[PDB]
């Protein structure tokens, strides 16, 4: 199974395969580039998450953003009942995921931040 | 990881300016943000610089930070010194999962002339030796600013073990005093030609020596 | 305003345990990282532990990894530091901080609370004379006592000029030592008696020690 999300680490990880990738050790200090994920399916059965080699802001994916600054809880944002939260570790690599099964009332978007040194990569998810 | 190294102390007169360095031992000082913290005596720290050169609210523009990518060093600069600027200052930088602090720098805003320490060194008493013990007592008083460094010699060889040294404490005449004790055995006291207490204050070093002699 | 009110430390014997608290107010507790930073008396800042917004990330240095545990209770807006297997090297003033993770710095600090790890018990000092070699210095050594303080006088209060009683050193044995020195005219070394009076009330210790010139 694939994780619909972004791998910002430079490890060649086997436990986890993401749909998108963007090596954080590439962008300018105190700047950001985005790695966007769009999901559009009738009834889902997907894992969503990221692999961050620095620090994750906020505490995704229980907390997500709306430079973002509005911290929100994912259960309130997607407004679905059963959301499974998962995590993994590979040294400094931090893998935070969430599983989503079923239908979604309203199309919702949210952002999660991977920060490494002065460089921060954003991951914005849209789900219809 | 890395280390951040600051000078032990700096000093200047009111209204003058002072700069405190923070040299990163390995890696690039420009890779991670540097922050600076002020700590007045007996107080909790407060942030005066964050993100290399940003000032929190409440910090006047007399404070400023800069980053030197060639010397791999960050700097805090304080101009138009006031008495309340007298503090210990710490630089800080963060790498993933590790928080690194500089050693700290004493800033003395001079309120009197610089003053050399008066140093007295006492050898172990006959009483203490008969109790099968040996202590060397090195008394340091009347120095300003209140920053000193103590080292002990066995003859001319450095002594690293058995050394207990107090921090400077403010006297009644606003100068500072300190003390350093070297515990020895009676044999290593008698089996050397002399021991030495080396006090360094503001770059000038004062030395006193005592020998295991009866007379 | 933002507040970090730290709660209650104390004295612990080595290998004991102790819990520190930090009550936070004025900001959304769930949206910030928080840290503990300590400082041994006379020494520098040393980061102890950090915790992310709601526990997603926790960081420790190896000096406390396995012995200290950071946690937080968002329903009480409180940060905790659970300290176990305490060593004497853990003696420090522990500070509570709020962090801005995005800018890698501590933007607010607590007032601090002192934590002392000592196995020392009450013990009176041993007093030794520091004999003198136009003016001469003499004194007496007050050694291995607990707890503070210790008062020293010379000649029962008759001699107070030229007297200097230095602050104590805290040894790694947990015991204190200090020294009192008095500068006297060398011409009186043969004719004036010098007795230092050392008093340590916690142990009902009173010592009169005469400091004589060396016979040689």
């Amino acid at each position: 199974k694939v994780i619909h999300g972004c791998n910002f680490s430079s490890n060649v990880s086997s436990k986890h395969t993401f749909t998108d990738s963007l090596d954080i050790s590439l962008v300018d200090d105190s700047a950001h580039i985005s790695c966007n994920v769009h999901l559009s399916e009738p009834k889902y059965n997907h894992l969503v998450g990221l692999n961050c080699p620095g620090d994750i802001i906020p505490d995704c994916f229980f907390q997500v953003y709306q430079e973002p600054s509005n911290i929100v809880y994912l259960d309130s944002q997607i407004n679905i009942g059963d959301i499974e939260y998962y995590e993994d570790a590979e040294g400094d690599d931090k893998i935070k995921l969430f599983g989503i099964v079923g239908s979604i009332p309203k199309t919702t978007s949210f952002t999660c931040i991977c920060k490494k040194d002065k460089k921060s990569a954003y991951m914005t998810v849209t789900i219809d | 990881n890395f280390m951040l190294t600051q000078p032990h102390s700096v000093s200047e007169s009111p209204g003058k300016t002072v700069t405190i360095s923070c040299t990163r031992s390995t890696g690039n000082i420009g890779s991670n943000y540097v922050s600076w913290y002020q700590q007045r005596p007996g107080s909790s720290p407060t942030t005066v610089i964050y993100r290399d050169d940003q000032r929190p609210s409440g910090v006047p523009d007399r404070f400023s930070g800069s980053i030197d990518r060639s010397s791999n060093s960050a700097s805090l600069t304080i101009s138009g010194l006031k008495t309340e600027d007298e503090a210990d200052y710490y630089c800080h930088s963060y790498s993933t999962g590790m928080y690194i602090f500089g050693g700290g720098t004493k800033l003395t805003v001079l309120g009197q002339p610089k003053a050399a320490p008066s140093v007295t060194l006492f050898p172990p008493s006959s009483e203490e030796l008969q109790a099968n013990k040996a202590t060397l007592v090195c008394l340091i008083s009347d120095f300003y600013p209140g920053a000193v460094t103590v080292a002990w010699k066995a003859d001319s060889s450095p002594v690293k073990a058995g050394v207990e040294t107090t921090t400077p404490s403010k006297q009644s005449n606003n100068k500072y005093a300190a003390s350093s004790y070297l515990s020895l055995t009676p044999e290593q006291w008698k089996s050397h030609r002399s021991y030495s207490c080396q006090v360094t204050h503001e770059g000038s070093t004062v030395e006193k020596t005592v020998a295991p002699t009866e007379c | 305003e933002v507040q970090l009110v730290q709660s209650g430390g104390g004295l612990v014997q080595p290998g004991g345990s102790l819990r520190l608290s930090c009550a936070a107010s004025g900001f959304t507790f769930n949206n910030y990282w928080m840290s503990w930073v300590r400082q041994a008396p006379g020494k520098g800042l040393e980061w102890v532990s950090s915790i992310s917004n709601i526990g997603g990330t926790i960081y420790y240095p190896d000096s406390v990894k396995g012995r200290f545990t950071i946690s937080r209770d968002n329903s009480k807006n409180t940060l905790y530091l659970q300290m176990n297997s305490l060593r004497a090297e853990d003696t420090a003033v522990y500070y509570c901080t709020r962090d801005l993770r995005m800018s890698d710095y501590f933007d607010y600090w607590g007032q601090g609370t002192m934590v002392t790890v000592s196995s020392a018990s009450t013990k009176g000092p041993s007093v030794f004379p520091l004999a003198p070699s136009g003016t001469a210095a003499l004194g007496c050594l007050v050694k291995d006592y607990f707890p503070e303080p210790v008062t020293v006088s010379w000649n029962s209060g008759a001699l107070t000029s030229g007297v200097h009683t230095f602050p104590a050193v805290l040894q790694s044995s947990g015991l204190y030592s200090l020294s009192s020195v008095v500068t006297v005219p060398s011409s009186s070394l043969g004719t004036q008696t010098y007795i230092c009076n050392v008093n340590h009330k916690p142990s009902n210790t009173k010592v009169d020690k005469k400091v004589e010139p060396k016979s040689c």
